[PDB]
RNA sequence: GGUGCAAGAGCACUCAGGCGCGCGGGAGAACCCUCGCCAAGGAACUCUGCAAGUUGGCCCCGUAACUUCGGGAGAAGGGGUG
RNA sequence: ACCGGAGCGCUGUCUCGGCGAGGGACCCGGUGAAAUUGAACUGGCCGUGAAGAUGCGGCCUACCCGUGGCAGGACGAAAAGA
RNA sequence: GGGGAGGUUUGGCACCUCGAUGUCGGCUCGUCGCAUCCUGGGGCUGAAGAAGGUCCCAAGGGUUGGGCUGUUCGCCCAUUAAAGCGGCACGCGAGCUGGGUUCAGAACGUCGUGAGACAGUUCGGUCUCUAUCCGCCACGGGCGCAGGAGGCUUGAGGGGGGCUCUUCCUAGUACGAGAGGACCGGAAGGGACGCACCUCUGGUUUCCCAGCUGUCCCUCCAGGGGCAUAAGCUGGGUAGCCAUGUGCGGAAGGGAUAACCGCUGAAAGCAUCUAAGCGGGAAGCCCGCCCCAAGAUGAGGCCUCCACGGCGUCAAGCCGGAAGGACCCGGGAAGACCACCCGGUGGAUGGGCCGGGGGUGUAAGCGCCGCGAGGCGUUGAGCCGACCGGUCCCAAUCGUCCGAGGUCUU
């Protein structure tokens, strides 16, 4: 749940799978970011043939190598990082997402097009 | 913040083993010794524990006492003179008493330790 | 470097020292004999609590 | 609205469609002793009583300043204002509806002579740019020549810990009448085996 | 009279009998079945086949941290006497003491070398 | 001086032969000196990655710009060792 | 063993701190110094005074002594201003 | 064009300090003021709605993380309800740093015949272990509160704590051609901060259990010990202590008021919120919520145990309490020493012992398989630091000293 200045993958669009975190994006001193938290980020590793070349974007954080102490107390963690890229209000750059399945990445609930499209094992 | 954690410290962290096993070779030999009282109120957790495995029996006891005394004369004395005599008693074999003179030169009270009949 | 100033009086030099007075010990008699003793120790003239353990056999 | 209590543990059992996180506390039945209402005082209370420590280790003035209502013999006796009891014993099953909101008073755990970094949370010096023999003890305590003194509210290193503290407004999820246990979701301060008193304040509304 | 006597009054209306799933083992492969229930009161009994990695005890057990390699390794601790599950079914038994808390297999990720134990 | 380290006056135990450093005993608070690990993130600290940590011996393969033809080369980067 | 910028590898320098071990500090027996010093029966605020008062004026506060600690004052100490 | 306040800016004058009043920045800790940046309460409009402009009250609470430079300042990227101005010897070095400029070394440009020099530039350069007295944070020892003691307590007074945002019913209507789009009320979740606590998730656990290397010693093989960090190195870890974990919190109410708006109404029988009277009105004041507190010389308030006897008319002089009590011992979730708390054999207070919980992970030996390193059965065994308990086996044996003989009076 820790993102002050971190590299994390994209599992999505760009041309390669790196990013820089800049700022967690809720009110005025937020200091951390769990999942379901739109963060403003900077694309850093290159993009062959071009979509998002070297600007900066905003992304929804998916899994995080840290524990969700869930309401009935299981606790799904992974070993990776990622985030899906969001156009200026709430959408996706394509209709394909390739990271890793349900276990309820839905849990901001402003995002349903991700979890309808977060397919299966790899 | 010492808080529910027993077994007090004296010296160092491996000088204490060579304090225990060097005062436990003398009490079993002589029957009685004379120490300072915070060195005496804690030796009876070790010396009383050796004589319990003494009367237990077999070579898995006399091979386990030998890693704490390392003397094949003290163990073959311990397993037949002081080990038979306590086959009526459930623990508590030692006795520590206070003694009415200080140790002039550094002023520490003494104690008299022996194993009971 | 943290050096003092004005030297203290006799009347306040000898007021700290008011609180350093020491206590006499506590003594009871050995019951098998007739003398003093600190009241939880083996007695080094008359011998014991219950059973000798000391004193010149 | 009252109970004298001995805290035991925190321990959780699944109650609803999630798992809550309660503690487990006991009140074996306190017997009131004195009751003091109108003419000469105003601190009106039924005074309760604890467990049973073996009658002949007890001096005579708490023998017969205790026989006058005839309990047996306590360790501990206490006092909480503004209650009326109709008879000679108060029990667990009478007062607390399972579903109320209650609060808890007890002594803390004594941490000793803790320093500044524990007692008032504030930081210390840095560590590897030249930090000559300060790493954790505070900065200044005042300002030059115009007050000539250091203020008398000031945070400083000193004692800590075992004071009297209280917690507020935590619920009473399920009690058992067979035994005299009681289960509360929360924290309930103290080293366990120590005394805790329980009163109710639901008057805080919305 | 303290916790050893009367918190097993409390917890023994839940684990009086634990709805007895059987033989945890230490290093076996398992497929859980949970009662994930959400989305305006719809339950969805989900199964998950997985390699077990550690467990630790005091009667609020956790048949805890359980990993399987999707391609990103996902790993999922969980309570053992809970009301969530229907049944735990084991597939085969595995070995090699170096008991509870085996965690080499996080970074020794090569599946060719996981099967050499 | 004797064994194991690829060698050796290095490093680790140890023969002969010396010694335990001319104040002690207890409790085990704040704070300072000499140390050991930590997690999620890896320079966001700062005047400066200062300090500390990383790779570290031997063998095999492979090795760039430029050059006063010797050099750059232990370049970099990889596999082996009971 | 020079001085100025940039990347990569790993990290308690940091977000932000936490616990553990030894040598001191703390208590009790033995011996036991030095810089400094007008005399002390050494409170706070408003105001005056050679114009930053514990020693003077008017009001508020304060039972007699000590032991561990933190550094605001005594225009604190040392050096007849380079 | 005219009149003032403030003492925060570069100045004016030279009154204390040359037998010494250590600098600009950066950390760490702060308390204060208002000519208010956000939150809250109001008049006016060239205010239809939502937003805006300027003025009057208001100091409870909050004012983010980064790139360049020594920087205070300034220009920028990303957010936000906003990313305030000022004093406190341009707050703070017997609390820390030494990047800056002007100590000794050296070089570039420029002036000088020359030694040298230049708020013109550039690379290097020693910052001091012991607190006597006021002040502050915590804990003690005596005589006081007029018989001697225990126990539970009321409150004069003082402290801490006080935030704020987003979505959704109202409802997308009132408003307006339309585009757009509310007042008043009503629910839920979230951010920063503060006091407690271990059950979950994570951290430490100097000897609790295993594995491996080198070398001397036990006795040769087996099995063990010492040393190689004040642990030899690696994989694990209970209680204890904490956070990168869980629980709750900041109010509801009551009064008195600020700018503002009124009701009756005179002097001023068309009027006017007035000094006669009465009312409305804010995160600001007082009471409410927790915590110390009769050392509040105004020394508080209640319930219980012992007052037996004397006496020559001075009686502030003896042993003496079923009152009560220190010294001594076995201790502790209390602790720097004292202090507090629980015990002293008609005991369960600590040490050992037995039964569990909990750690590691299948002991030594003999028998089978392989020529040998090893493997396979007895066997989820053996070793077992404090957690919860039952058990006169070992330790608190015996004893010692102080304390009313309730006062002036009827």
């Amino acid at each position: 749940m820790i993102q002050p200045q971190t590299y994390l993958e994209v599992a999505d669009n760009t041309g390669a799978r790196k990013i820089m975190c800049i700022r967690v994006l809720k009110g005025s001193n937020a200091k951390y970011a769990t999942v379901g938290d739109v963060i403003v980020a900077s694309v850093k590793e290159a993009i062959p043939r071009g979509a998002v070349k070297e600007g900066d974007v905003v992304k929804a954080v998916v899994v995080r190598t840290k524990k969700e102490v869930k309401r009935p107390d299981g606790s799904a963690i992974r070993f990776d990082d990622n985030a899906a890229v969001i156009i200026n209000n709430q959408l996706e750059p394509r209709g394909t997402r390739v990271f890793g399945p349900v276990a309820r990445e839905l849990r901001e609930k402003g995002f349903m097009k991700i979890v309808s499209l977060a397919p299966e094992v790899l | 913040r010492h808080l529910k954690s027993g077994r007090k410290l004296n010296r160092h962290s491996s000088h204490r083993l060579a304090l225990y096993r060097n005062q436990a070779k003398s009490l079993l030999t002589h029957g009685r010794i004379t120490t300072t009282v915070p060195k005496a109120k804690e030796l009876r957790g070790f010396v009383d524990h050796l004589i319990h495995l003494a009367k237990r029996g077999d070579l898995h006891a006399r091979r386990l006492v030998l890693r704490d005394l390392q003397d094949v004369k003290l163990v073959r004395k311990l397993f037949d003179e002081i080990a038979p005599r306590y086959r009526d008693r459930q623990g508590g074999y030692t006795r520590v008493l206070k003694l009415a003179e200080r140790r002039r030169g550094d002023g520490a009270p003494l104690a008299l330790v022996e194993l009971v009949e | 470097h943290p050096v003092p100033k004005k030297k203290t009086s006799k009347a306040r030099r000898d007021a700290r020292r008011s609180h350093h007075a020491l206590t006499p010990p506590t003594l009871v008699p050995c019951p098998e004999c007739k003398a003093m003793k600190p009241p939880h120790t083996v007695c080094p003239e008359c011998g014991y609590y219950a059973g000798r353990k000391v004193l010149e056999v | 609205m009252k109970g004298i209590l001995g805290v035991k543990v925190g321990m959780t059992r699944i109650f609803r469609d999630d798992r809550a996180v309660p503690v487990t506390v006991i009140l074996a039945g306190p017997c009131p002793v004195v009751q003091r209402r109108t003419p000469e005082k105003d601190g009106y209370t039924a005074v309760q009583l604890g467990f049973l420590p073996q009658n002949p280790k007890r001096v005579n003035r708490p023998l017969k300043g205790h026989f006058a209502k005839a309990g047996v013999e306590p360790v501990r006796i206490l006092r909480e204002i503004r209650d009326f009891n109709p008879e000679g014993d108060t029990v667990t099953v009478e007062i607390f509806k399972p579903g109320e909101r209650v609060d808890v008073t007890g002594t803390s755990k004594g941490r000793g002579f803790a320093g500044v970094m524990k007692r008032w949370n504030f930081a210390g010096g840095p560590d590897s740019h030249g930090a000559h023999k300060i790493h954790r003890h505070p900065g200044s305590i005042g300002n030059r020549k115009t007050p000539g003194r250091v203020y008398k509210g000031k945070k400083m290193a000193g004692h800590y810990g075992a004071e009297r503290v209280t917690v507020m407004n935590l619920e009473v999820v399920d009690v058992i009448p067979e035994e005299n246990l009681l289960l509360v979701k929360g924290a309930v301060p103290g080293p366990n085996g120590g005394l805790v008193i329980v009163r109710e304040t639901k008057k805080a509304a919305k | 009279m303290n916790r050893g006597a009367l918190i097993k009054l409390v917890e023994s209306r839940y684990v009086r009998t634990d709805l007895p799933e059987f033989r945890p083992g230490d290093t076996v492969r398992v497929s859980y079945k949970v009662k994930e229930g959400n989305r305006t009161r719809i339950q969805d009994f989900e199964g998950i086949v997985i390699r077990i990695r550690r467990n630790g005890f005091n009667t609020t057990f956790t048949v805890r941290k359980v990993s399987y390699g999707v391609g990103v390794e996902r790993i999922f601790p969980l309570h053992s006497p809970l009301i969530q599950k229907i049944d735990i079914v084991q597939r085969g038994r595995a070995r090699r003491a170096k008991l509870y808390f085996i965690r080499n297999l996080s970074d020794r990720e090569i599946r060719r070398k996981l099967r050499a134990d």
